[PDB]
């Protein structure tokens, strides 16, 4: 904890809480990322984040798209997950490093979220559940 | 189920006890809510339910925890409806709970 | 669109349910035949312990009989065999010999004139339908009979077990063609028995050689019926595995499919009422 | 007028057209980039004019 | 579904078209080496429920030999690439248009 | 549909005979109802059709 | 080309144009129809006509049915 900073919009708290406590938590991170230092993050369950925004679009009368989701779902993410850059030597230096935590359903990766984040990000660790109950643990697929 | 929650609030708050809180069919709170937003005009989201359901499940599951004077444990019968567990109403309850009993016959 | 998963669910999952019933009947039919398989095994042991056991004879015509099964949902039977039989018809065959190929069971007429177009001369069938009885092997050995070869090949697979089933080549020398020339080692090995025949040792070497032709082809195709009912049992639990992950795959996609269909369905509602209100 | 892209199943089953317009449909992570960087490497190297 | 069998550049055959296919264009032994090659492949899609339940040993001698040669034809669709091969190592291959007519 | 009916109606009603009315797509009534409820105010009901179905 | 008339509203014209393009092919065949000779009307994509009227039709406010087309 001497390293980390923790930025929690619970389950109980606000749906404009849980969708703009991704965005606090990059600019802390961004902080260190812009003075030449380095950051990771991990915004755990933008799954959670995506319902979220489900719900403030909703209940803007805003007309829902794929599975309920705005149009901008796909914004939402990828304005927050551009942030993590690694930063030229006249920028600093710096670095932000992300590690964005998607839940499927049934291994459904092509989920819209899920296929959303998944053409964001670089890379991908996905963990499957056959691997997980075999008790191969870290269940990497 | 608020109320239940607010009786058995009492005995964890106050009394300072473990407080067992039997909130039968979970899913038939998630249905009363979605009738009571669909009721408001809200745009339902997803397969039919509020666009606030997780927000009104979290509601009522974050106030049943251990606090520093007592703890309510809730035993919640969920029904899975279409035998679906990716169906938004379950899989939203799954995220709550620590422990499934499963009876069978 | 859902009613083609809907009805594709239907479809694999009944056949989910008639492979682990033709599971369950080759299970009940290897147990009905593994006690005919055991009794069967013992009349084969005195002529392979009276004229012992030669593969590898310089025969001038051979007759090699592949027991195959009837029915094909056997699942790597008759066709291992098939790799056995072109495995010891480029075995023998190093000298210029005569050579017949003889099929037990529709398998065999289906798979042996497929490398072998023309050596190929007999095809029988429909052997397994009610039971195998030793009249039925005495003729189809007659069949045998009717050609004269210098030895003959059977190709089985031997029931050691539910999961291994070897493949077995026997070997019948033809009596005075090759029976005693075999057996001619600085005198011969078959001089200490007195034979005690009506007539010589050529006609009771005719005789038993039949003989012992009609109980190894007897015994050949009931090893080979009782492996097939093994492997038609494990080759039934592999189609029904299949079948229920192929049913969990469709009924996660119908799930999907579903609630995509119920949102899609929710969504034109609410845009046709906001259009007006 | 065919273009030729140095991809087989691009030549053989969907062959290229030397000004048409081309699409590589897919999604979430089966290569639409992957395969639009070697048709720069393999095209734009090999044909004279600018590139956009 | 293509690139999770590690076939790379993932390429549906039977749903990637274009209009230069046309053997009034590109020639007729490259549109027949083109529509044999998708037809064979056709047929072995039309396969795929009966080779996942019954298995492959239950197959007629056509049908495990267009197999065969449909999972040939299938890896040999595959190819590396000159831009993937800092993430997999092996070099990239510019075939030429003649090299893999002769070779399918 | 209710043109070809009132037609069979004075038949049955007034004349007192046993009358056969062949309506070929009925379907084609409900789908008619259908093209214009929802330019006469109503919001729709299920997979397309009226609520006044 | 001399037995063939060519109208085409193709994508970049406006969706009231590939709205009225079979109708206008259907009316210019009908003087082949209206005058004893034969027609062969060939309206390809009425499904893309149909998209087009949706448009036109989402547009002017008109509310929307199944799969968004009008009633
Ligand atoms: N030709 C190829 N060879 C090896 N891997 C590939 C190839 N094409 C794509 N990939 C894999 O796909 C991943 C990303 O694909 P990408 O081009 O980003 O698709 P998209 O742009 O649709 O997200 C790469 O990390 C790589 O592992
Ligand atoms: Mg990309």
């Amino acid at each position: 904890m001497r390293y980390t900073i923790m930025v929690s919009a619970t389950a109980s708290d606000a749906a404009p809480l849980q969708f703009l406590a991704p965005y606090s938590g990059c600019a802390m991170a961004e902080y260190f990322r812009d003075t030449g230092k380095h950051g990771l993050i991990i915004y755990d369950d933008l799954s959670k984040q995506s319902v979220a925004y489900r719900q403030m679009s909703l209940l803007l009368r805003r007309p829902p798209g794929r599975e309920a989701f705005p149009g901008d779902v796909f914004y939402l993410h990828s304005r927050l997950l551009e942030r993590a850059a690694k930063l030229s030597k006249e920028l600093g230096g710096g670095s932000l490093t992300a590690f964005p935590v998607i839940e499927t359903q049934a291994g459904d990766v092509s989920a819209y979220i899920a296929t959303n984040v998944i053409s964001i990000t670089d890379g991908q660790i996905f963990l499957e559940t056959e691997l997980f109950y075999k008790g191969i643990r870290p269940a990497l697929n | 189920a608020l109320t239940g929650l607010t009786v058995a609030e009492y005995f964890r708050d106050i009394e300072g006890q473990d407080v067992l809180l039997f909130v039968d069919n979970i899913f038939r709170f998630t249905q009363a809510n979605s009738e009571v937003s669909a009721l408001l005009g809200r745009i339902p989201s997803a397969v039919g339910y509020q666009p606030t359901l997780a927000t009104d499940l979290g509601g009522l599951q974050e106030r049943i925890t251990t606090t520093t004077k007592g703890s309510i444990t809730s035993v919640q019968a969920v029904y899975v409806p279409a035998d679906d567990l990716t169906d938004p109403a379950p899989a939203t309850t799954f995220a709550h709970l620590d422990a499934t009993t499963v009876l069978s016959r | 669109s859902n009613q083609a998963v809907k009805q594709r669910i239907r479809a694999i999952k009944n056949i989910g349910k008639i492979t682990k019933a033709m599971k369950m009947v080759a299970a009940s039919k290897m147990k009905n035949a593994q006690i005919a398989v055991e009794q069967s095994r013992g009349l084969v042991d005195p002529f392979v312990r009276l004229f012992g056991d030669f593969p590898a004879v310089n025969s001038n015509k051979s007759v090699v009989v592949a027991v195959t099964s009837d029915k094909g949902l056997c699942g790597g039977l008759n066709s291992n065999i098939t790799k056995y039989t072109r495995a010891t018809l480029a075995t023998t065959e190093s000298e210029g010999k005569d050579v017949v190929v003889v099929s037990i069971g529709d398998k065999g007429r289906s798979q042996l004139t497929r490398i072998e177009s023309q050596r190929y001369q007999l095809a029988i069938a429909d052997t397994y339908k009610v039971r195998v009885t030793f009249g039925q092997a005495s003729l189809i050995v007659e069949e045998l009979i009717k050609h004269n070869p210098q030895s003959y090949q059977i190709l089985f697979n031997k029931f050691r077990s539910a999961i291994s089933f070897k493949p077995t080549v026997a070997t019948i020398l033809s009596p005075d063609l090759l029976e005693k020339q075999l057996e001619d080692v600085t005198g011969n090995s078959l001089d200490a028995y007195d034979i005690e025949a009506s007539h010589e040792r050529s006609d009771v070497l005719r005789d038993l050689t039949e003989f012992h032709l009609g109980v190894t082809l007897y015994n050949a195709m009931l090893e080979n019926n009782c492996s097939e009912h093994a492997s038609r049992m494990s080759a039934m639990e592999n189609s029904t595995k299949s079948a229920g992950e192929m049913l969990g795959k469709l009924t996660l996609d119908y799930n999907r499919k579903r609630q995509a269909t119920i949102t899609t369905e929710l969504i034109e509602i609410i845009a046709g009422a906001s259009a007006l209100m | 007028e065919i273009l030729v892209t140095g991809i087989k199943v691009v030549d053989l089953l969907a062959p290229y057209q030397r000004g048409g317009k081309i699409g590589l449909f897919g999604g979430a992570g089966v290569g639409k980039t992957v395969l639009i960087m070697e048709l720069i490497n393999n095209v734009a190297k090999a044909h004279g004019g600018f590139s956009v | 579904s293509i690139a999770e069998l590690g076939i790379y550049p993932a390429v549906d055959p039977l749903d990637s078209t274009s209009r230069m296919l046309n053997p009034n264009v590109i020639g007729a032994e490259h549109y027949n080496v083109a529509r044999g090659v998708q037809k064979v492949l056709q047929d072995y899609k039309n396969l795929q429920d009966i080779i996942a339940i019954l298995g492959m040993d239950e197959l007629s001698e056509e049908d495990k030999l267009t197999v065969a040669r449909a999972r040939k034809i299938q890896r040999f669709l595959s190819q590396p690439f000159q831009v993937a091969e800092v993430f997999t190592g092996t070099p990239g291959k510019y075939v030429d248009l003649a090299d893999t007519i002769s070779g399918f």
